[PDB]
RNA sequence: UCGCUACUACCGAUUGAAUUAUUUAGUGAGGUCUCCGGACGUGAUCACUGUGACGUGUUACGGUUGUUUCGCAAAAGUUGACCGAACUUGAUUAUUUAGAGGAAGUAAAAGUCGUAACAAGGUUUCCGUAGGUGAACCUGCGGAAGGAUCAUUA
RNA sequence: UGUGCUUCAUACGUAUGUAAGCGUAUUACCGGCCGGUACUAUUACUUUGAACAAAUUAGAGUGCUUAAAGCAGGCUUCAAAUGCCUGAAUAUUCUGUGCAUGGGAUAAUGAAAUAAGACCUCUGUUCUGCUUUCAUUGGUUU
RNA sequence: AUUCUGGUUGAUCCUGCCAGUAGUUAUAUGCUUGUCUCAAAGAUUAAGCCAUGCAUGUCUAAGUACACACGAAUUAAAAGUGAAACCGCAAAAGGCUCAUUAUAUCAGUUAUGGUUCCUUAGAUCGUUACUUGGAUAACUGUGGUAAUUCUAGAGCUAAUACAUGCAAUUAAAACAUGAACCUUAUGGGACGUGUGCUUUUAUUAGGCUAAAACCAAGCGAUCGCAAGAUCGUUAUAUUGGUUGAACUCUAGAUAACAUGCAGAUCGUAUGGUCUUGUACCGACGACAGAUCUUUCAAAUGUCUGCCCUAUCAACUUUUGAUGGUAGUAUCUAGGACUACCAUGGUUGCAACGGGUAACGGGGAAUCAGGGUUCGAUUCCGGAGAGGGAGCCUGAGA
RNA sequence: AAAUUAGAUCCGUAACUUCGGGAUAAGGAUUGGCUCUGAAGAUUGAGAUAGUCGCGAUUAUCAAUUAACAAUCAAUUCAGAACUGGCACGGACUUGGGGAAUCCGACUGUCUAAUUAAAAC
């Protein structure tokens, strides 16, 4: 099969190792994944002794996690924006580790206002013309139950400017950190500070 | 693991230190994985054909722990090959012999029928305190015996005594610079104590410097000691008289030609 | 070194630019733990402020000493963060009772907590994990140190 | 030197011949993986049909039914990759071998021709270098004594 | 930094071969001369070690009748008799590498030059930092 | 058991080789041979081919037994022997050989905190019928081709094989979320909800020297008539951890995760309790269970050590060579593989190439020492089964 | 006579040799269309901080930019990838067959306008 160890392959004088143990299974390689943004598919491969990794082509969808907040929120991967280790990984969408990835953006966003109840980022206020009507049935106080702890934040809720023009938008980008190969799974973390800022100047300063 | 792992073991590589003869056999006892190691176990074709001479042949020794008269540890052990290391209590109620397995001076174990009121418990060494095992708290034994929730003061390089009906601590003998202790492994094996002082060096390998009461002081690393009581603390019964470390001629004068006949 | 001049984001492995989550209020704004290998080896202080993080550093990346500390002096450092030593010896031979000199080249890390690293300085180093392919060193402890005698001009 | 009788090893047209491994390119059996595929064999609903029961409005049991909904896996075959045997060709080695002719060597003294050297070997010898000559050899130029002078000549 | 003296422990007025006292301080504390104890320019060499297969080899012990072998056997004793006794050495080897420890002769490198020299002027000019207390918990800050 | 003699001359002293000399677990061969104890033996040339025969199978009172094949008696308990067949395990060890192989194997040392693992022992097992579904061998029955090897079609039937499935999975307790609670504070609640392990991602603590000057709640406590003002005690930087350590490590909590896995099993006794009524519980073992710790190992990597050759002096790098970086892949490190940068890396201390009648080492032959030659060969390690390649099942090829 | 080969990119290339060569040696691979991707330039860079007077017009600057500084603008060439059909792809055209030797003349040059271009000069 694939071989993963150096029968072959010259030393580092420049000269050439001869035979080297005919082929053995235990330096064995596979095929890879290319885990593209099909939508559910998973082949399992017998691996080294007894057990099984995932090996999880055509993936759709990420237990991805806002890394400041302690949470992590499954959403469905929307678009594989950039990638470093290639560009025929981002044209032909295949989910790897680190890929730059877009998601969702609302699993996060009525999870926001459900324990931190301050409205941002706000979207245009012609659609914000009336509430249904939210700003009771977000705490109502009830004088008084489990529910002043809502107000001892507002320290928290000042998430960063380059970040809440992100989920205006409702997509939101993100960073792979799982292997998709091997754990079966396209989960990973969502950029937010610096992480962004590279990443995102990478994009739009490129073109 | 490549095609292995290695099922059979050849006589003139297992080791001398269990005096097997170099006729008598292609082949040697294999101890089945047990508690011990391989260099380090008494499989029991040993201790019953070659040593009590209960037996004559191979055959006449599963014709005798599969009857469950043989006993190593409490447990019943009908296995016919089983390692039974160091100190490992081989209990025979019937005849009533109650034997312990300790380590003779010269690189060797000795027979050492031992009081059947000490026999039910024995003296074992820890060798790792770890997280993990109910609830929290477990340290694992030199034979391997995990035991959870144990002192807090008990770390690394101790021994305690486990009874041989339960398996709880009773009493931890640790590392300090006044206790007796016994070196099982190296060219040192079977001299018993006492410590004097212990070279740490840092990553990896540890020695130990250990006055014997002739005040032959000597050293081994630290993998090889065992610890059994402190100064002039025999805490189990020892065999014959100590491991003095004799001289190579005195033992050609005490008794091979100082002999009465 | 370089601040990110890499196609991927160089980042330290479990460390984290984040201030709104946090259960106490424990700040301190220097965010970087460093390990410290602690075999005799005093951690620099820019492996506290540093801006590099070096996956391969075995005080601020997932490698960790074990096994030969050697020594050698440094030949060439042009690799990126990689020097070659020379490690020079005897080999005596015994029908003539005379010694025959003899060397090794090792391929070794250099961690960028050392700067200016120079042939021929004297180098200390220990065994790790494979790193690439020929390297198994990285350096504990460049013994130059100071200019004894390069930094060294009168008046 | 030459001549007869042998023996070994060279040079050589043939752009000779036979291997031996190692590869460039080419084709290419199989297989792993993968894109589909969906024999047969169920599930299961859609209706129901055989009967009874309730209020014929509805249901219970049978027809491997009618036949549409909905699956579940799954063989053949397949698409693409990847390992790659294998033969065909080229080059590269590393050995072995046939060769007209040519030319050295050895053994073989007993052949022919002359006498080169060792005695001041009858032209002292030897060396390096060039040319010449049937052959040993000869001659020039330079050197050395391993010379036939350790030299006596204010 | 080589020893000298003063010595005393020690082969016979003689002999220190173990050591102690002057060359300004061969590492600071407590314990009852003695232990924990802070501190070790370097490498080669060398001392003793550690550490590791057996068979072989060296070879201990032993009347297989002897022998090369063998790892047994022997005794009280011609016995009755879990009735005893001890075996089944120690080493070259697996030479070197690597580690621990003693040494510091021999042999290299090392240092202080118009001083990025040392202790000092221990000045606080500069520091770094963070766990103890600001009931809890926050601000003012030594 | 540290030694030499003959042979250049008419005789001499030498240099010098030739010839003698002896050992060889060292091969063949020649001649002869009365015992007897041990005993090497298709390695050399052909790792060139091979008639025949055999070298891997296995059952306990304890997985399944409908055989009259044999046992007995209307008891399903037959608990007998149990053929067959299923299932479980093993067939990856051993045994043979030496073609390949020149820092490669190997030897020693050290590592794996860079991994993995059947077995073995040890510890461990709550957050809607509880006792089940169908379908096949053995068995019966009829068949096919030159051909026994091969196998179809039908009728039967099992389980510790395959599949589903716990009403105590049971909550209080723990603890978020609401909730009939409602007070100038190191302050309080019925209940509705939810909280297996494992994988994955993410977060936070992570092993730790001492106090006040001053200050809002003035509660503990004090004073001012008080609005209150000055202060202040401890439980509060509360997890093993190598005792070399941000061990991403075994532990824990938080926010999720998807998708599986989760004891419908068996022999010997049964009595405590009889209403002989599924009200009442031993000792054992297992296709088996899961996590952690061991163990038989492996597989990689560290530092040194290998024969002949310069009529082999420069090699490697398009097509990975040396490094960086992100990935993939693997059980895991790693140019192992990919993509992008950097231009490195080895070398007269012999690299590279070639040869080898080279498996490496323990060891063997022979000497006073220093040594030379050999090791296919019973032990450890590697390697391979006509030549190459591929691969299934399996903890392991 | 005719056919074969032919452009270009890449790899590779022997005997001899006047060391210039031979050589385009020989021998092979690639090549269309369509969608993107990478790389190779230029020109101003871009200026952050009172308010008089009523932010508005008269209205500031050493340097650090920087590691893609940011837009504009400019030509064209070269590498890469995916898909894609009767392998037809240098699709017409333009466009070398090669090699082993022998003889003569060294070479480029010249000649018998109208039968000899050579080895002749």
């Amino acid at each position: 099969g694939i071989s993963r160890d150096s029968a072959h392959k010259r030393r580092a004088t420049g000269g050439k190792r001869k035979s080297l143990r005919k082929k053995r299974k235990f330096e064995l390689g596979r095929p890879a994944a290319n885990t593209k943004l099909g939508s559910g598919r998973v082949h399992k491969v017998r691996t080294r002794g007894g057990n099984t990794k995932l090996r999880a082509l055509r993936l759709e969808t990420g237990n991805f996690a806002w890394a400041s907040e302690g949470v992590a929120r499954k959403t469905r991967i929307a678009d594989v924006v950039y990638n470093a280790s290639n560009n025929e990984l981002v044209r032909t969408k295949t989910l790897v580790k680190n890929s730059i990835v877009v998601i969702d953006a609302t699993p996060f966003r009525q999870w926001y206002e459900a324990h931190y109840v301050l409205p941002l980022g706000r979207k245009r206020n012609p659609k914000h013309a009336q509430k249904e009507d939210e700003n009771d049935v977000l705490t109502k106080k009830r004088s008084e139950k489990v529910m002043k702890k809502y107000l001892e934040r507002q320290k928290y809720g000042k998430v960063e400017q380059a970040l809440e023009d992100q989920f205006t938008s409702g997509r939101i980008l993100a960073c792979i950190s799982s292997r998709p190969g091997q754990c079966g799974r396209s989960d990973g973390y969502i950029l937010e500070g610096k992480e962004l800022e590279f990443y995102l100047k990478k994009i739009k300063s490129k073109k | 693991m490549a095609r292995g792992p290695k099922k059979h073991l050849k006589r003139l590589a297992a080791p001398k230190a269990w005096m097997l003869d170099k006729l008598g056999g292609v082949f040697a006892p294999r101890p089945s994985t047990g508690p011990h190691k391989l260099r380090e176990s008494l499989p029991l074709l040993i201790f019953l054909r070659n040593r009590l001479k209960y037996a004559l042949n191979g055959a006449e020794v599963t014709k005798i722990v599969m009857q469950r008269l043989v006993k190593v540890d409490g447990k019943v052990r009908t296995d016919p090959t089983y390692p039974a290391g160091y100190m490992d209590v081989i209990t025979l109620e019937k005849t009533g012999e109650f034997f312990r397995l300790v380590y003779d001076v010269k690189g060797r174990f000795v027979i050492h029928r031992i009081s059947a009121e000490e026999a039910k418990y024995k003296l074992c060494k820890v060798k790792k305190t770890q997280l993990g095992a109910k609830g929290v708290p477990f340290l694992v034994t030199h034979d391997g015996r995990t035991i959870r929730y144990p002192d807090p003061l008990i770390h690394a390089n101790d021994s305690v005594q486990v009874d041989i009906a339960s398996g709880k601590i009773t009493d931890y003998i640790k590392f300090d610079s006044g206790n007796l202790c016994m070196i099982t492994g190296g060219r040192n094996l079977g001299r018993v104590g006492t410590v004097v002082n212990r070279e740490r060096h840092p990553g990896s390998f540890d020695i130990v410097h250990i006055k014997d009461s002739q005040g032959h002081v000597f050293a081994t690393r630290l993998t090889n000691v065992f610890i059994i009581g402190k100064g002039n603390k025999p805490y189990i019964s020892l065999p014959k008289g100590k491991g003095v470390k004799l001289s190579i001629a005195e033992e050609r004068d005490k008794r091979l030609a100082a002999k009465t006949h | 070194m370089a601040d990110q001049n890499e196609r991927a984001f160089q980042k330290q492995f479990g460390v984290n630019l984040n201030r709104k989550v946090k259960p106490g209020i424990t700040k301190k704004k220097l965010l970087r733990r460093s390990r410290d290998v602690g075999l005799g080896f005093k951690t620099p202080r820019e492996a506290i402020d540093g801006t590099y993080i070096d996956k391969k550093c075995p005080w601020t990346g997932d490698v960790r000493i074990r096994g030969r500390i050697l020594t050698g002096v440094v030949r060439k450092a042009k690799m990126q963060r990689t020097i070659v030593i020379r490690r020079d010896y005897l080999h005596f031979v015994r029908k003539y009772s005379r010694f025959e000199k003899r060397h090794r080249n090792m391929s070794v890390h250099c961690s960028p907590v050392f700067r200016d690293v120079e042939h021929g300085d004297i180098v200390t180093i220990g065994e790790c994990r494979p790193l690439s392919k020929t390297v198994r060193f990285n350096v504990l402890k460049v013994s130059k140190g100071q200019g004894a005698k390069k930094s060294f001009k009168k008046y």
